[PDB]
C-alpha cells in the first residue's frame, strides 16, 4: 500500500456509495490469484478509536461475465480439457 | 460594553497578567485567542464572576460575532453554571444558544451531551434514554470531535449506573479506554476508576470472555498501584479457576455486590475451567471423566449435567457427554485470549504442520514421481 | 440577513439543478427523441 | 505501388473492444475510427479504438 | 502578459474566522482569490486556475481550469477550521503544474497563509532550493495574521529562486483595526 489510498477512496466515496481500491498485480508471480478488491470499511477496533478506514480484503473472483473467447481462447494456443489431478496437488 | 470591561476587569492580583492583555483583545476585535481566552479563564482558576457576567456579552457575541463555533460558549455556560449552581435555566438557556449560534460543524452531538453532563440534577431515567440516544443516533457520520465520545462514555456511564446492564459498562469502559487514549488526568482517580472496573465488571455478568483485555498498558498501570488481590482475582478469572485462594479470596475480601452471583463466578470458573481442561491439554481423551470437573470446579455429580446445558446456552463449548459412563466429552471449544510463549512455541504445531504435510506431499508426489508424463 | 448568503448558495445550486435538468432532458432528448422520430420518418403493427 | 503481400498488426485490446460492443450492441451494424499508425507499407499496426456515439448511423 | 501558471491556496484553517478587520477574513481571502482569478480570467484565456487547500490533505475539488465561476462558488462555505500548511500546497501544486495541458505557462505560486504555520527551518530551505532547482518564482502572501518576526515564509522568500528570481517576497498582515480590500490592497501590489 501507501498512506493515501484511504484518502483518494474517500474522495471517491462521493461517486459511489461502496468505492473500491484494488491493489493491482503488474507481474503475475503468484501462487494463485491477482489483484483483489477493497470497499469502505468500518472496523475500528475493540478500543472503537475514530474509525479508521484501512479497507478490508473484500472477497472476489475472477468473473468471466461472457465467455467472448472468440479470440480470447484463439490468444491460448496451449492447453487442452485436462481429463491434471497431481498439477492440483502439487499447487 | 467596552466599559463593561473596564469596570469587571480587576479580577485579583495577577489575573490583569491576561486581563490587561484581554483590554487589547477586543480592541484588536479578536476570537481566536479570545476563545483561547475564554479556555484561559477556564485554565487559570476563576471561580465564576468573570463568565457570570460577560454571559451578556456572550449573547453579543452570538448577536454581531456570528463566525465562531460554539464550542466556547457551551464551555461558558458550564462554568457559569459555578455562579449559578442551577441548571433548570441553563438548559433552555443551551438550547437557545443551541438554535441562534450558527456553525458547519457537529454542534448537536456538544449540545446534547452537555445536556447529558449537566442532566445529573434530573432525577434519571426519564430523559437520558432520548437524548443520550439521540447522541449516538449522531454519532454515525462522524466522531471526529471524539471528546463528544468521552461525554459519551460519562453519560452513558451514568446511564449505567441508571440499572439494568451491569456488564455493560465494561463495553462502556472500552468506550471510556478508548475516547481518548492518553489518560489526560492523573494517575489516582483512575486508578480508582481501574479498582471499580474490575469490581463492576466482575460481579455483574453479561460479559463471558471477562479474563480477556488485562493486557491493556492503561488499565495495568493504574492497577500497580491498587490493592495487590484485586490484580490476582482478575487473574484468577483470566487464568481461569487454579488460584484456590483468589477465587476463594473474591469471597474473602470484596463483599459489596458478591453474594448476589458469586455462585454465577464459581458457574463462570466451571465454563472457563472447560475451556482450559480442554486446551491446556492438546492430546486425546477428549471424553474425559467427571472427575476433574467434580473435583477442580467445587461441583457434584448431579450439577455437572448443569454445569454444560448452562454451558450449551452460553455456546462457546457442546461437548458429546458421556452417561454410561458419566464421561464429560469434550467437544468444540473457544479456546483462550493469549498464550504468547505458544504464540512463539506453536511452532510445534504450525512448522509441523507446514514441513510435514510438506514433507509427505513431497513422498506422495515422490512415489507418484515418475508419471508426471 | 447573514442567511442571505446561504439562499444566493442554495439558489445558484438550484439554478445549476434547473440546468443540469435542461441538459438531461433536452440534450439527451436530441439523441433520443431524434432516433425516435427516425424509427417514425426513416420507415403499422398490432398488440 | 502498394501492391505487395501486406500485413496488419492488431491489438488484441482493440479486438476486445469490438467485440464488446458488437457481442450486445443493437441488433444492426456498428462502425467506428481506428487509431493506430501506418508503421509501414507491407505491414500496418493497430494499438487503439474508442468506442463509437450511438448515432442513428451504419 | 507575463507567462505563469500563478497557483492559488484557500487559507481554510482554524485562523481565518475572526471578526476583526470587516466581520469575517473569509471576505478577505474571497475576495483575493476573486481578484486573482478575474486577473487571469482578463489577462489570458489559457491559464489554469482552480484550487488548492491547505486544511489536513491537498483536495483537488475541481479542474486546474481556463473557467473561474464553479471555483467562485466553493470558496462559499471554504470551511476555514483544520491544519494549515505550507509545505504541501507547494509541491502538490508542483506536481499538478507537472500536470499541465497547453504548455504554454511557467510555474507561480501565491499561498494564503494565516497562521505561525509548521514547517520546519531544514523544511522551508529544502522547498526553496527544490523550487531553485525546479525554476519556480513564488509570490508569498500573509493574510489574518502572523506571528511577529515571522520565520518560515520570510525564509523561503530568502531562499527561494535567483538565475531570474524577483518574485518572491512576503507582506506581514497585522490583526488591526482595518478592512479586508485593504487587506488584499497591501498584498496585492507585491505577492
Amino acid at each position: 500500500l501507501h498512506k493515501n489510498d484511504i484518502a483518494i477512496n474517500e474522495l471517491m466515496k462521493r461517486y459511489c456509495p461502496n468505492s473500491v481500491l484494488v491493489i493491482i498485480d503488474v507481474k503475475p508471480k503468484d501462487l494463485g490469484l491477482p489483484t483483489e478488491a477493497y470497499i469502505s470499511v468500518e472496523e475500528v477496533h475493540d478500543d472503537g478509536t475514530p474509525t479508521s478506514k484501512t479497507f478490508e480484503h473484500v472477497t472476489s473472483e475472477i468473473g468471466a461475465e461472457e465467455a467472448e473467447e472468440v479470440g480470447v481462447e484463439h490468444l491460448l494456443r496451449d492447453i487442452k480439457d485436462t481429463t491434471s489431478q497431481r498439477i492440483t496437488n502439487q499447487v | 460594553v467596552p466599559g463593561f470591561l473596564q469596570q469587571s476587569q480587576n479580577s485579583g492580583p495577577g489575573q490583569p497578567a491576561v486581563w490587561h492583555r484581554l483590554e487589547e483583545l477586543y480592541t484588536k476585535k479578536l476570537w481566536h485567542q479570545l476563545t483561547l481566552q475564554v479556555l484561559d479563564f477556564v485554565q487559570d482558576p476563576c471561580f465564576a464572576q468573570g463568565d457570570g457576567l460577560i454571559k451578556l456579552y456572550e449573547n453579543f457575541i452570538s448577536e454581531f460575532e456570528h463566525r465562531v463555533n460554539p464550542l466556547s460558549l457551551v464551555e461558558i455556560i458550564l462554568h457559569v453554571v459555578r455562579q449559578m449552581t442551577d441548571p433548570n435555566v441553563a438548559l433552555t438557556f443551551l438550547e437557545k444558544t443551541r438554535e441562534k449560534v450558527k456553525s458547519s460543524d457537529e454542534a448537536v452531538i456538544l449540545c446534547k451531551t452537555a445536556i447529558g453532563a449537566l442532566k445529573l440534577n434530573i432525577g434519571d431515567l426519564q430523559v437520558t434514554k432520548e437524548t443520550i440516544e439521540d447522541v449516538e443516533e449522531m454519532l454515525n457520520n462522524l466522531p471526529g470531535v471524539t471528546s463528544v465520545h468521552s461525554r459519551f462514555y460519562d453519560l452513558s456511564s451514568k446511564y449505567y449506573q441508571t440499572i439494568g446492564n451491569h456488564a455493560s459498562y465494561y463495553k462502556d469502559a472500552l468506550r471510556f479506554l478508548g475516547c481518548v487514549d492518553i489518560k489526560d488526568l492523573p494517575v489516582s482517580e483512575q486508578q480508582e476508576r481501574a479498582f471499580t472496573l474490575g469490581l463492576a465488571g466482575l460481579l455483574g455478568e453479561g460479559v463471558f470472555n471477562f479474563g480477556e483485555l488485562l493486557m491493556h498498558p492503561v488499565l495495568e498501570s493504574l492497577r500497580n498501584t491498587d490493592r495487590q488481590w484485586l490484580i490476582d482475582t482478575l487473574y484468577a478469572f483470566n487464568s481461569g479457576n487454579v488460584e484456590r485462594f483468589q477465587t476463594l479470596k473474591t469471597a474473602w475480601g470484596q463483599q459489596p455486590d458478591l453474594a448476589a452471583n458469586e455462585a454465577q463466578l464459581l458457574r463462570k470458573i466451571q465454563l472457563l475451567c472447560l475451556m482450559e481442561m480442554t486446551f491446556t491439554r492438546p492430546a486425546n481423551h477428549r471424553q474425559l471423566t467427571f472427575e476433574e470437573i467434580a473435583k477442580s470446579a467445587k461441583i457434584t455429580v448431579n450439577e455437572v449435567e448443569l454445569l454444560v446445558m448452562k454451558a450449551l446456552s452460553v455456546g462457546l463449548v457442546k461437548g458429546s457427554i458421556d452417561e454410561v459412563d458419566k464421561r464429560v466429552h469434550m467437544t468444540w471449544v473457544q479456546p483462550r485470549v493469549l498464550d504468547l510463549q505458544q504464540i512463539k512455541g506453536m511452532k510445534d504445531r504450525l512448522e509441523f504442520w507446514c514441513t510435514d504435510v510438506k514433507s509427505m506431499e513431497m513422498l506422495v508426489e515422490h512415489q507418484a514421481h515418475d508419471i508426471l508424463t | 440577513r447573514t442567511r442571505l448568503l446561504d439562499s444566493e448558495i442554495k439558489i445558484m445550486k438550484s439554478e445549476v439543478l434547473r440546468v443540469t435538468h435542461e441538459l438531461q432532458a433536452m440534450k439527451d432528448k436530441i439523441k433520443e427523441n431524434s432516433e425516435k422520430i427516425k424509427v417514425n420518418k426513416t420507415l403499422v403493427s398490432n398488440v | 505501388a502498394v501492391d505487395t503481400a501486406e500485413q496488419v498488426y492488431i491489438s488484441s485490446l482493440a479486438l476486445l473492444k469490438m467485440l464488446k460492443h458488437g457481442r450486445a450492441g443493437v441488433p444492426m451494424e456498428v462502425m467506428g475510427l481506428m487509431l493506430g499508425e501506418f508503421v509501414d507499407d507491407y505491414t500496418v499496426r493497430v494499438i487503439d479504438v474508442f468506442a463509437m456515439p450511438q448515432s442513428g448511423t451504419g | 502578459m507575463v507567462l505563469e501558471s500563478t497557483m492559488v491556496c484557500v487559507d481554510n484553517s482554524e485562523y481565518m474566522r475572526n471578526g476583526d478587520f470587516l466581520p469575517t477574513r473569509l471576505q478577505a481571502q474571497q475576495d483575493a482569490v476573486n481578484i486573482v482569478c478575474h486577473s487571469k480570467t482578463r489577462s489570458n484565456p489559457e491559464n489554469n486556475v482552480g484550487l488548492i487547500t491547505l486544511a489536513n490533505d491537498c483536495e483537488v475539488l475541481t479542474t486546474l481550469t481556463p473557467d473561474t465561476g464553479r471555483i467562485l462558488s466553493k470558496l462559499h462555505t471554504v470551511q476555514p477550521k483544520g491544519k494549515i500548511t505550507f509545505c504541501t500546497g507547494i509541491r502538490v501544486a508542483h506536481l499538478a503544474l507537472k500536470h499541465r495541458q497547453g504548455k504554454n505557462h511557467k510555474m507561480r505560486i501565491i499561498a494564503f497563509v494565516g497562521s505561525p504555520v509548521e514547517d520546519n527551518e531544514k523544511d522551508l530551505v529544502k522547498l526553496a532550493k527544490r523550487l531553485k532547482k525546479e525554476k519556480v518564482n513564488v509570490d508569498i502572501i500573509n493574510f489574518g495574521e502572523e506571528e511577529v518576526n515571522t520565520e518560515k515564509l520570510t525564509a523561503f522568500v530568502n531562499t527561494l529562486n535567483g538565475k531570474d528570481g524577483t518574485g518572491s517576497h512576503l507582506v506581514t498582515v497585522p490583526p488591526g483595526p482595518s478592512l479586508a480590500d485593504a487587506l488584499i490592497s497591501s498584498p496585492i501590489l507585491a505577492g
